[PDB]
């Protein structure tokens, strides 16, 4: 059977009624290794578990993304005002920050 | 001074508070509650027990012709028979061959044990609760059955509280219920005159010394055997004994809530849902003033046992300072830790040891003694049972087991990120800036 | 087979429907309402009556001191007086001229006329409304008490018969009553050792011989004369008999939709609020064939009489032409105009007189006679009395009493504007098209 926090009960024949009650002991260490701390809280919190990682993974995702979007924008943006000359000589700073030829 | 404040609906386990007159000495309210009933408005309709199928004794009229003269017994079947040559134990009744009569008559009256074996119809609604409270306000304790409708006050020493209505309007008891032996069942009996044969109520007594029952028990009388004086019938059976044999089981082990359901009041007990408020008109006589209470300087909190377990598996330690030695409240504001005791009496240079109870991996509250605030703060571990025989000591906040590894690999994933987003945007700023500066040149 | 139908909670009244199975004969219903009780839920929660302060007499110690015992009767003061000289008819008691001791108690108890002058405090809630009911169902007449929650069936001759639960939860009670002599009052009594002197409840008896009494009467104890052995005291008067100073009238004289509040139980009686709805699980024995029973050819109706009173002020004449002589139904499907028997005895070629009641000033209105229907139409007149001792026995139709001369006067200022209007559209359309050939 699975006995949760809010109870559970049983009675076996003429046996008076034994209540259970069960206490969060979960398996895993919660203080470390972090792939220690996600069974414990996934054992412990099951679905609120996966909506936080969800949600942790897709801001990183978008986090990461839009920051390279914008990075690569702004060498463009640099750049080009640098390579539409027809003799293309980009300065020695510009060349070790924006990585250029 | 009125102060409300607001109980669980949970027997057993005792409630602490305090009442904190702005310039007085805090006063202690303490309230464990006993049993808790509720007890429906029960309106009973009907009785049923086991039938019993009376028989009249055959009448017999030798070359004649009998008549059905009617009694209004309930379910009283009758009916002539013709061509009949009984028998006796000493020879033959008639000398006739043919046109002799005998006549069979039945009726259903119910059985001899129906006094102490029956089963009680009633209808259930509009529920009453009523508990038995065990107050103490200011070392002044009473055991008083309290109603906890919004009014009916319990009177003490003055005080006067008004515990008020449940949160919920649960009950267990559906609108109609089958007493039956000690055990109270949800049963959708037909109502009187609408019992069917072969099930439950085809017997309806109105009252169990009602002497006028109804009875529909699909009696049919059936021709007598060729040379024999009987009265034949044919009936479905017992639907009492029919109900029995089926039976799904008592609303003693089905109730949701683990409730206890009683008999000679109709009552369930210890339903642990809802939550009862409570309403304290105290007198301005019971504020003691400041400087009649101990006061301490210079204290503070450790804690030397901490388990997060059900019970009050929590050490707190305070070394304190006072210059008096009398006991003084202690309490905690927050959830955070669940109390123990309610007071602690204190020496001049001594020190304190309190017991807690708490679901937090690092508990930090802030602990309210005399009429000071020490900050109690460590680190609870997990405890040794899995499953223990008694209920929570404590309410589990949201975000109470975060576990300060797992703050940091959410601050660092999660913050971090939002750092390198503005980092990105301040980048893609100063290069839309450098940008027009370099298109001002012309 | 189910037929439902819905009637007027009104007392008295008596209510008459047929069922038209559709090649059977029709098969009459008559059901009159005797007594409609409304039954509240009842819990007593105390009693109270007027009091009696029970006197100690005074323990008087010469030369001593005395000291309070408290005995923990209901309101008890105890208040003991030094500096005392007391006198008896012989002469003085003590025989010290200081230092003299008396004790006084005095404490509350219930009058000795308490179990035939009392008020019961109770709280009423869900109500459980009951109907004496007198029911015909095709010459089966039964007398039965109904409960009309919408279950609990009457039973006679396989006919199996629901009254439907009422339109409206209204009850004349509050949630707080208090019953005195008879009679029944919507009073916010205080609760149970919530009581204040001088007001009603100053005395809470829980039961009538409940042997704890919770006094609240604000006894105060006084200092007695110089030379005289009483006991003297103050409290404020009984709050029972202001009560009944007070007293705003009983409930049966101020509740509304015409009630009666009577107390065997405590009960409203007669309300005219709401309707009941009717089942008729009818069986299919009782429907008869056509052919055996009377059926009409070239029957007509005409209006001897017509008044639109309050009570049968119709004569309608029938003269038909009968293939069978036998009692057979009446009814009027629509409700405008309410007849007065169900039934009607026939001979062959005879003509019945049938009795009506009706608000319409021009009714035309389709009677149903054995199987036909013949259309009865005339005029009615104003009747003479001002005000009647009965009440209504027909329904109110919006636009039932219009008189056909306001229906002309109407028709001509409400469509003769029409009339105007659209022909000045349609002279507005020929103008433009008039205007369009005349610009070629």
């Amino acid at each position: 059977f699975t006995v949760t926090e809010k109870g559970w009960e049983f009675v076996w024949g003429n046996h008076p009624p034994k209540r259970f009650w069960a206490q969060e002991t979960a398996p895993g260490n919660p203080h470390g290794l972090p792939h220690e701390v996600i069974t414990h809280y996934y054992h412990r919190y099951p679905m609120s578990t996966i909506l936080g990682l969800s949600i942790c993974a897709a801001i990183a995702t978008v986090s990461v993304a839009a920051s390279t979007w914008l990075f690569c924008r702004s060498r463009v943006a640099c750049l080009t005002p640098y390579r539409l000359t027809p003799n293309a000589r980009i300065p020695f700073c510009l060349a070790v920050l924006c990585c250029a030829r | 001074y009125e102060h409300a404040t607001t109980m669980p609906s949970q027997a057993g386990i005792s409630y602490n508070t305090i009442v904190n007159r702005a310039g007085y000495a805090p006063l202690p309210i303490s309230i464990t509650p006993t049993k808790i009933k509720l007890i429906p408005t029960v309106n009973l309709e009907y009785v049923t027990c086991h039938y019993k199928t009376g028989m009249d004794s055959p009448a017999i009229k030798c070359c004649g012709s009998q008549e059905c003269t009617p009694t209004y017994r309930p379910d009283e079947q009758c009916k002539v028979f013709t061509g009949v040559y009984p028998f006796m134990w000493g020879g033959a009744y008639c000398f006739c061959d043919t046109e002799n009569t005998q006549v069979s008559k039945a009726y259903v009256m119910k059985s001899d044990d129906c006094l102490a074996d029956h089963a009680e119809a009633y209808k259930a609604h509009t529920a009453s609760v009523q508990a038995f409270l065990n107050i103490t306000v200011g070392e002044h304790s009473i055991v008083t059955t309290v109603y906890v409708n919004g009014e009916t006050p319990v009177n003490f020493n003055g005080v006067k509280i008004t515990a008020g209505p449940l949160s919920t309007a649960w009950t267990p008891f559906d609108r109609k219920i089958v007493q039956y032996a000690g055990e109270i069942y949800n049963y959708d009996f037909p109502e009187y005159g609408a019992g069917q044969p072969g099930a439950f109520g085809d017997i309806q007594s109105r009252t169990v010394s009602s002497s006028d029952l109804y009875a529909n028990t699909n009696l049919v009388l059936q021709r007598p055997k060729a040379g024999a004086i009987h009265v034949p019938y044919t009936q479905a059976p017992s639907g009492f004994e029919q109900w029995k044999k089926d039976k799904a089981p008592s609303l003693k082990f089905t109730a949701p809530f683990g409730c206890e359901i009683y008999t000679n009041p109709i009552r369930a007990e210890n339903c642990a849902v809802g939550s009862i408020p409570l309403a304290f008109d105290i007198p301005d006589a019971l504020f003691t003033r400041v400087s009649e209470t101990p006061t301490l300087s210079a204290a503070e909190c450790t804690l030397n046992e901490c388990v997060y377990s059900s019970d009050f598996g929590g050490i707190a330690t305070v070394k304190y300072s006072a210059s008096k030695s009398g006991k003084c409240a202690v309490h905690v504001p927050s959830g955070t830790a669940t109390l123990k005791e309610a007071a602690v009496e204190l020496t001049e240079q001594g020190s304190a040891t309190i017991h807690f109870s708490t679901a937090n991996i690092h508990p930090e509250f802030r602990l309210q003694i005399c009429t000071s605030y020490v900050t109690c703060k460590g680190d609870c571990h997990p405890p040794k049972d899995h499953i223990v025989t008694h209920p929570q000591y404590h309410a589990q906040t949201f975000t109470a087991a975060v576990s300060k590894t797992a703050w940091t690999w959410l601050t660092s994933l999660l913050g971090g990120s939002a750092v390198i987003i503005i980092i990105g945007l301040v980048l893609a700023t100063i290069v839309a800036m450098y940008v027009l500066t370099n298109q001002k040149h012309n």
